Order: C-alpha cells, then structure tokens, then sequence
C-alpha cells in the first residue's frame, strides 16, 4: 500500500533557507559598514585632540 | 480573506526581515554621513584656528 | 504529539464529507471505531479546475462539517484533487535518501508541465530493503502546484484545523479495503472510484498498487447530459439522475434518461476498456480477476452490471465501513452501507489519521 | 434597575406587533401573564432589505402600538431582521472571556462580507462549565451591520422607548415553547417560522439549538405570485391569499389560486427538503421526530398537511400563549389562538423582557 503526503516540504524549505541567507548577508555587510563608521570616528577624535592642542597654542 | 493570509504565513518572515534590513542599511548610511560631516567641519575649525 | 486527527472529503466537488474514527472502548477492549461523519454538498464556485478559488467560503463549509460532527478534534488529514495531482511511476537507482529525493526531483522535472513551483512526494512500489544500492529502484511520484496545496492549507488554517497529511484520493480510497486485499496476495484487483470530477482506476496485486490512471469523465458528465437534453438546471438534472434512474416507479424514465446518458455510458466504457488495454502488457495471455467500485457516480442504477459485462471483470460495490467498528446504537448498518461508496475516501485518509 | 420592559415585532415587515406580559396577581399568587398586545400592518417603504430606511415614520407606528396597548412601560426588547443578521456556528478553544471574545471576532472576520463595521455576539451551544480551558469551545455568532442596529435604536429612541436587548427572531420565537421542548430532552424537534420576509428553520435537541438556517422564500412570494397572475395590487392579492384560500365558500378559488401558488409551494418544499438534508449528517440512519410552525405564512390553508407529507415530519401549529397566564375576562382563548403564529416572536422577546 502507498502512503503519500504532499504536506509542504521542498519549495517553502528552499525559500526559508534563501530567506535566511539573504539576511545573514545583510548582517555581515552592516557589521562591516559599522566597523568603518567606527574607525572613522577614532581618526576624527584624534584630529579633534590635535586641533584643541593647537587652539591652546 | 485567507489566501492572502497564508501567503502571509508562508512568506513575510522573509519580507519583514528584508524590510528591517533595508531600514538598518538606510540608518547606517545616515550615521556614516553624520560622521563624515563633522570631519569637514573639524578641518574647517582647524583652518580657522591656525589662521589665529 | 500522537493525535487522532480528522478526515474530510475536501475534493468531493459534489460533496464535502468528514469522518471521525477513534479508539472506542467496549468491555475493556479498544479498537478503531466510527465516532462521527458528516456530509454537505459543495457550494458552486468554491472549486474550479481542482483549485480552491474561494478558500474562506470552503472554510465556512468545513466548519459546518465539524460542528455538525460535534467533534473536539482540530487536526486533519485531507486530499488533493485528482485534477490537481500528477501521479506516475518512476525508475531510478537505490541509494541514500537525499540522493534519491534529488534524483527523483530531477527525473520528475520533464514530466511536470510547470516550473517547480511543484510539491513532490514519492513512495516505492516495492520494499527498498529488498534490493541493494544502485539496483531496483522504483518510486512513484505525486506532484502538485503550490497554488493548489496553498489553497488547501488556506481552507484548513481557517477552519481552525491543522493538517498533518495531504494524501491522494486514488490510494486513500484503498485503505478501507487494504486488509481484504492483503487476504489474496497474488490476485490482481481493480478499484474504480467514479467521482463527480474524475474517475480513478488503480489496479493492484494484493494491496500493492501496480498502477493508477485518472479519467476526466465522471458523474458530472451524466448530470450535464441530462441537463442538456431537457434544459434543466444542474441540481434538478442531478436529482433526475439519482431518483430518476433508480426508483421502483421509474419504468417510463429510463427511456427518456437512458437515451440522454447513453453516449456517456458508451464513452465511459470505451475509456475504461482503453485504460485496461494500456495496462495489459506483460501477461499477454491472461484474463482479469475481480474489482470494486467507490464514489457516488458508481451508484448509477445497473452501472455495475454494465461495467461487469462490458469490461470482462466482476465489478462489485464494497462496504468500506467493515474496516472499522460500528456501534449499532449510534449508526444502523443499512444507510452506512448506502453512503459507503461516497464515503470510502472520507474514511480513507481517516484510517490514515490514527495511524 | 430591574424592569419589565416591552416587546415589539419590529421586523415583521407585514406587521408591527407588540406584547406586554407581567407579574399578574390573583388570590395572593403572582405569575407572568398577558397584559396587552397590539398589531398594526407595516407601512411599506419603512423597511427595505432588512434596514430601517426611515426610523421616524416607523416611530410613529410604534407609538401607535404603545397607546393602543395603553401601556405605561417605555423599555423594550426587540429583534433584528433575519435578512440583517448572519447567524452561524463557530468552533474555538475555551479560555478567559476576553480571549474568547477577541478570538471570536477574529474567526468571524472572514465569514462577514463587510468590514467590522459589524456588531457581534455569541452564545455557547453547550455549557462552558462542562469543559476545561483549551478544549470543547463552541459559540454561535450573531453578526450585524451598525447601520441596521443604528436604524433600530433610532426608531426606538424616538418612540420614547429604551432598548435593553436586541435579540434574533429564530431563537426569540422559541422562548414560548422552551419549557415544552425541555420536557423531551433527547428528542430532535424542528421549528419553522414562516414570515413575510424570510422563513427560519431552527432544529434542536430539547431546547438546545443544534442549528438555524434562513430561507429568502416567504409569504411575500405567495402574495407576489397571486399579484403577478391577476395583475392585482399587493394588498388585494394578500387578502385573496388569506380569505381566498381558507373560506368555506372557497371551492372555486383553489384552482385559480392554487395554480398561481403551486410553483411557490414546490420551491418552498424543495428548499426545506434541501435544508433538512444539509443538516442530516451524523445520524446517517435515523428519521425525524416532530416539529412546529410559527409565523403568519404558516397559516396558508392546508400548508401544514403538505409540509407534513412532503418533509416526512409531523409539522404542527402550536399555541405560544400557553407559557403565560391569560385572564379569560380580558382575552378569549379562541382568537389568542388564532393570532398565536404571528405573535410567537412578539411574546418571545417578551418573556425575554421580565427575565
């Protein structure tokens, strides 16, 4: 006897997986861009300190 | 109406996550621009102070 | 968790039917037994071309079923439309499950006139443990559009039901007869389910399906010929079919009706002969054995004798309900017998649900 | 405060009727008893499609009712139009009241072809205390447009009346027979209210409603066929229906009339047969028991015998007024019996009002 069950496996599964991967990629890009925005902030605080030294001068 | 509602039970995990992602991308664009502008302003105040 | 779900006849097209069997206790013993059943004719426009075009409304109907039933249960097995599923055999090589599922999808790909965009499931026509890797693989594939499945899960989600199995009718109709078929293990049996949208043939050795074939012709065609020849509405032509064709007082009406339905009787007989001839290829020399009928279209008066004489096979009605315990104080066997053909599938995926 | 309100037949369409029962004293004993009643045919154009197209005029009528009555009381229960209410069963899970009301609204949402923009109310078909949380919830929902309710509260506000209950007619008509139904607790009874705008069927075990169904066909259809076949005005066709169909001298007119009304008799019988068949799903094997009639459309001469023979159920007129004390010095039982069918609902939400 044949026991079959078309209750949803593969295409939704593939779409839930693609949905996961696209979001991980988003997360990675946004963490990198974050780190850039940082490093920039630090070079800017250094420049501010040099310039306040000049103003004192 | 329910056909749309099960299109809502199948997909919009993906669509909600995506929307959140485009929003966070926009906000990171905004804060990066808002750290580039104080750079320019800062070089400006440098050029003023040295002239003093 | 381990639940005893429920069973509707979701692709009845003529009728949404539903059945509850469960572990019934009598005298400290327990067995599967009929608890309830329910039937409501399907409102038109709810199903078109085997798809649920009006999910929410069909929901209203299903919920009527459940309250009529008086059932606590909210889990369900159901079935797809024969017009919505491609069923066909497939030969492969035996291997790991993943490699078989992917290989299976790959071979089905050409045989599906849609993108995938298809829900796919197979089962092996012979036991896989009886053969080695790389040799003697045979699965049969059931294939379906997402839009159909999604329509059905829609209807179910809204009736407050939760599906666990989306089965197919040509095999679900067999679960009631599976023990009785397993009694003769080398006999070739045919099983016709003459529905309102489709007629299925599945033919077996024992309760081992050898093949299935689905014919567009069905009871709708009889009703539609009656309607054509007497410019009647569908429902009144349907009643004329039912009571018109079988009453003890019907002596004047099998001329007026039979002359209307005769072209359909001929075309059905020719399509069944054709299907049987297209099977009959390795046993050149042999004849048939015995066969059963299911579906309300079967109940056409005398149709069983006609198919018997015309196909060269003894075609008999059968009582599905013999597979389940029936309390005579809650159901009388006579009617239960009377709606057995319509309800065969309706108790089919129903034994699937306390499986 | 605890008031004995009043009762109108606000969706009579043919007639606005009103009833006052209260605690009547005789010999130091007190029981519910008929105090007054009143009937005026509805000014057409006042109700269209089950809505009060015009509160103000209907107000004038209702106030005529109250002064005719000679009643002090200014509180009222009333009813919505069967054409203005969706009644249907709903299965849920038992929980806290708030979670059930919200869940109830959520499930009704698809089953209501309007925005909400809907007034919603449920009651449980079985006692909620008999089941635990999460299991065996069954409410039935009554659903209605604001514009209808607001039309009715308009009419009421202006008659100087204050509503406390806006009930539904298919169940309000039952309160008169509820004791007599509670006498057989396992008997399945049908109750037909054949009105002028709609015919309701509710079928029960005891005085426990199992279901309700509302049919567009009614007495208006009979009158309209009489009018069509003799180019008569509505009122004169109505009189021809009433006295035409039942006089002792009517021997020549049931050919002329019956031939006019025969298509309606057929279509009513088919629609009632259809409704009964759509219920009859768990007791495959059984037959009916007994049934009653209410509504003036019932009073069509011989219609009770016709429905009895045609539906396979003993259909009987019934006297609602047996549920209330009737002073023979203020009302003679004969006529009271005569308008019992029209007035069943009119005393229905009326026992609802000293509840």
């Amino acid at each position: 006897m044949m026991i079959r069950i078309n209750l949803l496996p593969v295409r939704a599964v593939k779409k839930r997986e693609m949905g996961r991967q696209v979001l991980v990629l988003f997360a990675v890009v946004l963490i990198g861009a974050g780190v850039a925005n940082y490093l920039w902030y630090d070079d800017r605080q250094s420049e501010l300190e040099a310039h306040q030294a000049g103003v004192a001068s | 109406m329910d056909k749309y509602l099960d299109q809502f039970v199948k997909a919009p995990p993906a669509i909600k996550f995506g929307g959140l992602a485009f929003v966070v991308g926009a906000l990171t664009a905004a804060n990066f621009f808002m750290v580039i502008q104080p750079t320019e302003e800062e070089i400006g105040w440098a050029v003023a102070e040295r002239r003093k | 968790a381990k639940g005893k779900l429920v069973l509707g006849l979701d692709i009845g097209s003529t009728s949404i039917k539903m059945i509850l069997l469960k572990e019934q206790r009598k005298r400290g013993e327990v067995i599967y037994a009929l608890q309830s059943f329910g039937m409501k004719p399907l409102p038109p426009e709810a199903i078109v071309d085997g798809a649920l075009m009006n999910s929410t409304a069909i929901v209203q109907a299903v919920q009527d079923l459940m309250s009529e039933l008086k059932v606590k249960g909210k889990d369900v097995a159901i079935g797809v439309s024969g017009h919505s599923v491609i069923i066909k055999k497939i030969q492969m090589p035996r291997m790991s499950q993943d490699e078989l599922e992917e290989s299976i999808q790959w071979e089905a790909e050409q045989y599906i006139p849609f993108d995938v965009k298809d829900v796919n499931i197979d089962t092996q026509i012979l036991d896989g443990g009886g053969n080695d890797a790389t040799g003697q693989m045979d699965v049969l594939l059931v294939a379906a559009k997402k839009d159909m499945i999604n329509d059905y899960t829609t209807v179910v989600s809204e009736a407050g039901l939760a599906p666990v199995v989306v089965d197919v009718d040509a095999f679900a109709v067999q679960n009631m007869f599976s023990v009785n078929y397993d009694v003769p293990e080398r006999e070739t049996v045919v099983l016709i389910n003459a529905g309102a949208s489709v007629v299925n043939i599945n033919i077996i050795s024992n309760g081992a399906t050898v093949f299935t074939r689905d014919v567009t012709i069905g009871g709708n065609q009889f009703t539609e010929e009656i309607q054509k020849q007497l410019n009647v509405s569908y429902e009144e032509a349907e009643a004329l079919k039912i009571g018109g064709n079988g009453a003890d007082a019907d002596a004047v009406v099998p001329q007026d009706v039979e002359r209307v339905l005769s072209s359909v009787a001929e075309q059905v007989a020719g399509e069944i002969q054709r299907s049987l001839d297209f099977y009959a290829g390795t046993a050149a020399d042999s004849n048939f054995s015995k066969v059963y009928l299911s579906g309300g279209t079967a109940k056409i008066p005398a149709l069983f004798k006609t198919i018997e004489a015309r196909t060269g096979v003894p075609v008999e009605i059968l009582n599905p309900f013999r597979k389940i315990e029936v309390d005579n104080r809650k159901f009388d066997p006579a009617f239960v017998m009377d709606v057995a053909p319509m309800a065969a599938v309706a108790v089919g995926l129903a034994l699937r649900r306390p499986g």
